[PDB]
């Protein structure tokens, strides 16, 4: 019966090996994206300080997006905004709003059904296949823009180290039936900024929002794409601990195992011979 | 007849009737261990025989935690509800709190995720790891002990980090009155008589901490 | 009008009402950046900060003296206390100037903003720097552009595009100094 | 027919039937002598008839504690009150040499074969460590000029085990529930006296370390102690059921184990995150503090009837009360006492402070 | 899955409570039901022999076959563990010779050995009190020819010879799924079958426990029920493609949507061959 | 173990050897497509702890 | 190459194969270590990969041809 | 190892000085023990080893003290033969040794 | 008391007890056995003592 | 697996301490002088300590 104990000590150290390959495809990875995301990062501060910051309004029709990763070796990440997901999502509701959840990532779909499954619609997946780019982030925008919602909230986890991920809510408002509704402080607070469109404001407002839109929807999924290397390194590095103490756990096992096998068939010979001279 | 010789061997440490001189007898066997294991053969044959377990981790003593007393495997049920009553009362808090630290230490083996108020207990039994921690050679009476432990049970140490504990429990054993360890030591029990003393005493102490 | 007493400030307590009480509460662009609108000030003489951005790069965020916006009015140069503006730009170059030097960089087609602080930001998707753009294949991407006509409303507009953008950038590479 | 004991993994996974036998294996360090205490506090009360406690080479000092428990709780009556009594211990305990250990046991089951056969009546027969029988006897036969045979044992183990233990059981005239302790050498099942003592308990309760070292007391694996009364024919098929669930989701957690050691809970899906939680409720839940363990706790001990067994275990394998986390059933008695817990649990997380001012501790009073 | 022929030794083989006995029993209790029903001369006499058991289980098995009526052809050869192991050595070969009279005279007979793990034990006690010195784990070499000596003796002879049977049932216990036992590495190569019952099925709902990757029978399809054979054909390779399917898919990784099916086929299936304690279909 | 994954016979593609498989003996092509064989069959016993 | 030793070492080797076989069993330490991650081809590090490629090189270089001495 | 240590205690108790020992790989002294204790009959104890493994280790290690006169300073070569600590040669020795020097490639 | 040998790691770190033993847990090609020979001369050389 | 200047000051001021305590932890010995020319050092304790 000897021989499981050797083999499963072989099978939990190439475990071991393979957790200590991906924490440093991880760790390698977060940092070539690293490269992009305060390059990414240049984009979400200008539409905030001019537009503001209102999640909480009573929108009518409302797409909440949670972007996820893709491959679930996620670690404390994909679950952790599934339940930032309606603990933002229950905040917002007072009056019964329209509510379409949208999921980006393979694993947004295995776990936002389970909870909001009525109000979700739509399952981007396969998104940080090559990489990310800014035109598909256009593309998603403008299949969350042929419904015409009145807010857009967007769940992700902004990365601003390897050990801190906190999930943000990114707001991208309604152009005219709520975006310059919100601005009406003592008249509007936009009016001071002089417009110099083609058309009137009304349709450059548009305009804007769907670029604000696709610019943080880009960030939001550059950002998870991010942590999510972040979170895998930190995830592959408890894998390989736990691989190394249930592997030292199993070499004392084999160990004692050795010496009481050797021990009893040592004895078997002695009670053989001492009984037959 | 292993089992035979170390049942006759220990089986001798009592506690006599009153009739047959009212003396005792405490034993204390030294067994060991290869690697830690508990299912060897001598040591399940002595645990079967002794009335209580003082566990020491290698692990612990490694880190600079000397005495090394794993403090979930050593039991000792005798003992407990027969010792001095004035440590018993803050004992039984001083293992909720050392249960906990190991439930959340172990619970957190890497530091990623922060509750606010785990992190109390994640503080206060690194306090008290360091409080109860001591260096080689150094007897310390049921008196300046009920008193050390009563100081860090409670609040009156917090005030440090982890690090000058090491200067504090001697700090806090100077800076006391020692009128008051004669009456611990004599009244057996921290009485509310001395309970106010106790915490009167422990608010004007100079804490090399801050 | 204003109905909605919303802000991320206010968020905080309205999170806390019915979510449980284990988690902190998620994070708002509004906390990552310190460069506001309303901020008076951040003028300082003749040095006005340009955060000028991209999607995939930030070019430039250091402080310039005159920046010129290809509007869709024409091009017009921002100075200083420039006026608050939001401004949909024509695809052209953008004109970098800090003083005697002077860095010029096409720009495909994006927004561009003037706060009340005299801040300006930015934002076009390609910025495209006039060294890595060549003058031989924009006579024959016009040459394909003002070919291919038909009758679809989405390729006029796709088309009328193109022709406006490969022209601007023949203008924008024959002038050169 | 169903012995009711008062403990809850005993009277749900593993039930006693009262005409048979009973096996606790323990590893020195689970509690099997504490175990057997709360079953005689529990049991030899409420059941009327005489118990017989051999001790058959465990602590000296725990038989000087249980005279001192079995007299003043009127169970011993001294002086000119002897005939009241309803215990008769029969002390071999370990300082006696290894002929002395190798009777003993032979003299508890003929102090109970005489109440069982002359008088009539149902008789308690708790034979504390009957592996120590086992052991003087193989201390013994390394001496009578014999071979050894497999670990270290005695050639002749089986036979004398079953001359032992054939006699301890329910004949037409009485019957003897046997509770017997079985230390298990060096957490070694395979050795040759627990191997050949499992063939003979009815419904054996095997005591493990590893729940002991999450502090579940009692220790009992869940997944390895079972009955014959654990059957549709003799308990009703909803105890049956509820029972066999539990042991479903148990053995599904235990097959877990390895995925959640190596990776973690968040690489699992959710129905399994479902399973995983339900199966740590009903992995503390069976946990109970004992009416013996106060002494050194300070905790009261809780008596637990079967209908709450049975009500508590099916409501945690439904899912009724989901809600409560693991701790609310951690050291509780049933399930209104796990909400019991959860009222006091969640109040102490906000009311931790405001001791400033208003105390005793001022001088002048 | 693994049908039993009549002149087939089929082994019965364990862990210490899993569902051995009551497989057993059962095949006892289907023969009340088929001898009912079937003529004369194809008749089924089984004779339950119980090596080392406790008394009391060997009153509850009488209390149950003449609660069925299958004392009606049953014998019970009862060598409890308060008989001397000279008894307990014997007792599965006289048992033979009790069931072996059926194998003279025509008849097909049936005979269960329980625990034969323990008649080694109870062979193991006098060979090492005669002095024969030990070899494997105190066992004498010559215990597999103990077992070979009595388990080829169940056979299915010719047609000149009466055309008889005897079908055997050995039990083997052992101890952890330790199939490298010494004892039960003799039984696994002598017997035709092999029905290896693990605990870790059984407290997962499979009961019977039939560890069905694990369990074979050298006679194969040619000795089976022939309207079982042409459906169940598929039935083993049904639950060959469920196990890989749930080895790959318990970290809980990724689903294909049509392996997720043959997933799901087998899970229909897994719970199809559970079965109640005393019933025969 | 291969004949509880079915294949049948469950002939061990790596361990079984022979004195007959060498190339001056039974020609190039035969050791050539064995070898193969032989490395492919290991290549996958190595991935299938990663494959696992 | 990991286990096989010889006690004596490089002190009686023949020169000129000292010269190269120092710097051979240096890329095959490196390349045991680096040695399971070839699976993970697609994930290279611009170094490790250049070092488990001449792992490869050496590896496949010492192979030999049933007797054939050299 | 003995005649080791009968030039060594003729190098302390007599010369005054403080002297070195080398026991070369003391797991061999076990070994070789361990030979001469199977050879005479002896009944083996664990995993191999004679039954006075203890007394006859100690019988050598334990003229390796300070005297009054001198010193014996022995420097013994550690061979573990599995690489297990768990191992009675390794066991039976670390209770003797003082200070260890881990040598490394 | 302590027995300087010379080497600062084996004084520092791991020091030597005058009249205790030692472990040394070398290998081949480690250097052992200037490790040995350095520890004669030293000891002979300043503590006038001999060595075995 | 982030890089060599990831680290922060209060830890990279160690990392050349140690770097330079690891290198001096060596002695050339007086039997090897033999064949490395440069002659050994015996070195006293408080020297030791006092130095590092
Ligand atoms: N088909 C079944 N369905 C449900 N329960 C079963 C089934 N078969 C057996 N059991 C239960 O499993 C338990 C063990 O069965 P069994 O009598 O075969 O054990 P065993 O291995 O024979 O034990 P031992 O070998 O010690 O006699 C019994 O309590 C029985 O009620
Ligand atoms: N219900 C319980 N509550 C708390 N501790 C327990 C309980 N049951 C057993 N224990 C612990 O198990 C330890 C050993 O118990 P005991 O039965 O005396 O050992 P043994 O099983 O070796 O006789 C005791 O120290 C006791 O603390
Ligand atoms: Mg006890
Ligand atoms: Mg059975």
């Amino acid at each position: 019966s000897n021989q499981a104990v050797k083999q499963r000590i072989r099978a939990i150290k190439n475990i071991g090996k393979i957790t200590k390959a991906m924490k440093m495809v991880a760790a390698s990875k977060m940092k070539n994206a690293q490269i992009a995301v305060e390059q990414s990062r240049g984009l979400v501060d200008p539409f905030v300080r001019l537009f503001g910051d209102f999640p909480a309004v009573n929108s009518n029709k409302s797409v909440v997006v949670a972007v996820t990763s893709d491959k679930g070796l996620c670690g404390g990440l994909n679950s952790n905004i599934t339940k930032y997901t309606r603990a933002t999502l229950a905040t917002t509701e007072s009056e019964g709003k329209d509510v379409v959840v949208v999921s980006i990532g393979d694993k947004g779909r295995s776990q936002l059904t389970r909870i909001e499954s009525q109000r979700y619609q739509l399952a981007i997946a396969d998104t940080y296949k090559v990489r990310v780019t800014f035109g598909q982030a256009s593309l998603i925008v403008e299949e969350l823009i042929k419904h015409n919602p009145q807010s857009y909230q967007i769940l992700f986890n902004k990365f601003r180290s390897a050990i801190s991920f906190k999930p943000t809510v990114a707001t991208i408002l309604s152009p005219d039936l709520l975006e310059k509704q919100l601005e009406d402080v003592t008249g509007n607070s936009l009016d001071a900024y002089d417009i110099e469109a083609s058309h009137e404001r009304s349709d450059v407002l548009r305009d804007l929002t769907e670029f604000h839109l696709g610019v943080t929807l880009y960030n939001a999924m550059l950002e998870n794409n991010c942590s999510e290397h972040a979170s895998r390194m930190s995830a592959m590095e408890n894998s390989t601990k736990s691989a190394g103490e249930m592997l030292g756990k199993l070499t004392l096992d084999y160990n004692r195992k050795r010496q009481a096998t050797i021990t009893t068939e040592l004895i078997e010979i002695i009670a053989g011979a001492s009984a037959l001279m | 007849d292993v089992f035979y010789l170390h049942s006759r061997l220990l089986e001798r440490a009592a506690k006599l009737s009153k009739e047959l001189g009212g003396g005792s007898l405490t034993a204390f066997p030294v067994i060991e261990t290869q690697a830690g294991d508990v299912s060897a053969y001598i040591a399940t044959n002595v645990i079967s025989i002794t009335d209580g377990q003082i566990f020491l981790e290698t692990e612990l003593f490694y880190k600079g935690i000397r005495p090394a007393l794993n403090v979930g495997l050593s039991v000792s049920r005798v003992g407990s509800a027969a010792q001095f009553p004035g440590m018993k009362q803050v004992a039984g808090t001083l293992k909720l709190e050392l249960a906990q630290y190991r439930e959340v230490a172990a619970f957190a083996q890497f530091g990623s995720d922060l509750d606010a108020a785990t992190q109390y207990v994640l503080e206060r039994g690194a306090r008290l790891t360091e409080m109860l921690k001591q260096k080689q050679f150094a007897p310390i009476p049921i008196e300046r002990q009920t008193v050390a432990v009563y100081a860090a049970t409670k609040g009156f140490l917090d005030k440090v980090r982890v690090q000058d504990i090491v200067a504090a429990e001697e700090a806090v054993i100077s800076q006391v009155n020692p009128a008051v360890f004669k009456i611990l030591k004599a009244n057996g029990k921290i009485t509310p008589a001395l309970d106010a003393h106790l915490k009167a005493e422990l608010r004007k102490v100079k804490l090399p901490g801050a | 009008e204003a109905a909605a007493p919303a802000g991320p400030k206010e968020f905080t307590e309205v999170w806390n009402k019915k979510a449980p009480s284990t988690l902190i509460v998620p994070e708002f662009p509004s906390n990552y950046t310190a460069v506001k609108a309303v901020g008076e000030g951040q003028v300082h003489g003749d040095a006005f900060p340009v955060n000028f951005y991209t999607p995939h790069s930030i070019l430039s965020q250091a402080q310039k003296d005159t920046v010129v916006l290809p509007g869709v009015d024409g091009y017009f140069g921002v100075k200083a206390s420039h006026v608050p503006t939001i401004a949909q730009l024509k695809p052209g170059v953008v004109e970098l100037h800090s003083g005697a030097e002077s860095e010029k960089f096409f720009v495909s087609g994006g927004f561009a903003f003037v706060h009340p602080n005299g801040v300006t930001d930015i934002c076009v998707l390609e910025a495209a720097t006039l060294d890595q753009v060549d003058p031989a294949a924009v006579k024959s991407a016009l040459a394909a552009a003002s070919a291919a006509q038909p009758t679809d409303e989405f390729e006029q507009a796709a088309n009328r595009a193109a022709i406006e953008l490969y022209s601007a950038l023949e203008s924008a590479v024959e002038a050169k100094a | 027919e169903i012995l009711v004991t008062g403990i809850k993994v005993v009277d749900l996974l593993a039930p006693y039937q009262r005409g048979g036998k009973i096996g606790l294996f323990g590893g020195a360090g689970v509690g099997k002598t504490v175990l057997i205490m709360e079953l005689i506090n529990n049991v030899a009360k409420a059941h009327g008839g005489f118990s017989v406690f051999a001790g058959v080479g465990e602590r000296t000092r725990e038989g000087n504690d249980l005279y001192r428990e079995m007299i003043e709780s009127g169970v011993i009556k001294l002086g000119a009150e002897r005939g009241n009594s309803k215990c008769t211990l029969v002390y071999g305990q370990m300082n006696e040499p290894p002929g002395a250990r190798a009777r003993v046991a032979l003299t508890g089951l003929t102090v109970a074969e005489y109440f069982r056969d002359i008088e009539g009546q149902d008789v308690l027969l708790f034979v504390d460590n009957i592996f120590r029988f086992t052991q003087a006897n193989s201390e013994v036969s390394a001496l009578l000029g014999r071979i050894p045979s497999a670990v270290g044992y005695q050639p002749t183990l089986a036979t004398d085990l079953g001359g032992l233990q054939e006699r301890i059981t329910t004949t037409t005239k009485g019957s003897i529930t046997s509770v017997q302790a079985v230390y298990v050498p060096a957490d070694d099942l395979t050795d040759p006296a627990p191997a050949t003592t499992f063939a003979h308990l009815d419904a054996t309760t095997v005591l493990s370390r590893s729940i002991a070292e999450l502090g579940i007391y009692p220790a009992v694996d869940p997944l390895d102690s079972t009955s014959r009364m654990l059957n549709p024919n003799v308990i009703g098929a909803e105890h049956y059921n509820v029972a066999r669930g539990v042991q479903k989701v148990l053995q599904d957690y235990k097959n877990l184990q390895d995925i959640i050691a190596i990776l973690g809970m968040d690489e699992l899906s959710e129905e399994d995150k479902l399973t995983v939680a339900r199966a740590r409720k009903i992995q503390r839940f069976l946990s109970q503090p004992f009416q013996v363990a106060e002494v050194f706790t300070g905790t009261p001990g809780k008596y637990v009837d079967l209908a709450d067994t049975i009500s508590g275990f099916q409501g945690v394998l439904t899912g009724k009360y989901d809600d409560l986390p693991e701790m609310a059933f951690y050291m509780v008695g049933d399930i209104k006492e796990v909400k019991e817990k959860a009222d006091k649990m969640a109040k102490d997380i906000a009311s931790r402070k405001e001791a400033d001012n208003k105390k005793v501790s001022e001088e002048l009073k | 899955l693994v049908p039993i022929g009549r002149g087939q030794r089929e082994l019965i083989i364990g862990d210490r409570q899993t569902g051995k006995t009551a497989v057993a029993i059962d095949a006892i209790i289907h023969q009340k039901n088929c001898n009912e029903q079937v003529p004369k001369a194809q008749r089924v006499y089984c004779v339950y022999v119980a090596v080392g058991q406790k008394r009391s289980t060997v009153a509850q098995l009488v209390k149950l076959f003449t609660q069925t009526g299958a004392m009606r052809y049953t014998i019970m050869v009862s060598a409890t563990a308060s008989d001397a192991a000279p008894l307990q050595f014997l007792a599965p070969y006289s048992g033979c010779a009790m069931a072996e009279y059926f194998r003279d005279t025509g008849k097909h007979g049936l005979i269960i050995y329980d625990d034969l793990s323990k008649q080694s034990v109870a062979y193991r006690q006098m060979s090492l009190l005669l002095r024969r010195p030990p070899g494997r784990e105190a066992f004498p070499g010559d215990v597999f020819y103990l077992h070979s000596r009595l388990l080829e003796r169940a056979a299915k002879l010719s047609k000149e010879l009466g055309g008889g049977s005897l079908t055997a049932f050995p039990v083997i216990e052992t101890q952890a799924g330790d199939v490298s036992a010494y004892i039960a590495t003799n039984v696994i190569s002598i017997t035709d079958g092999q029905i290896f019952l693990e605990t870790e099925l059984f407290y997962k709902g499979i009961r019977p426990a039939l560890n069905v990757g694990l369990s074979v029978s050298r006679v194969g399809s040619a000795a089976q029920f022939p309207g079982m054979k042409q459906v169940a054909g598929t039935l083993k390779l049904e639950l060959a493609q469920y196990r890989e399917v749930a080895a790959f898919a318990q970290f809980g990784s990724d689903l294909d949507a049509a392996t997720q099916y043959v997933l799901e086929r087998g899970a229909r299936l897994t719970e199809m061959l559970k079965q109640k304690q005393f019933a025969p279909i």
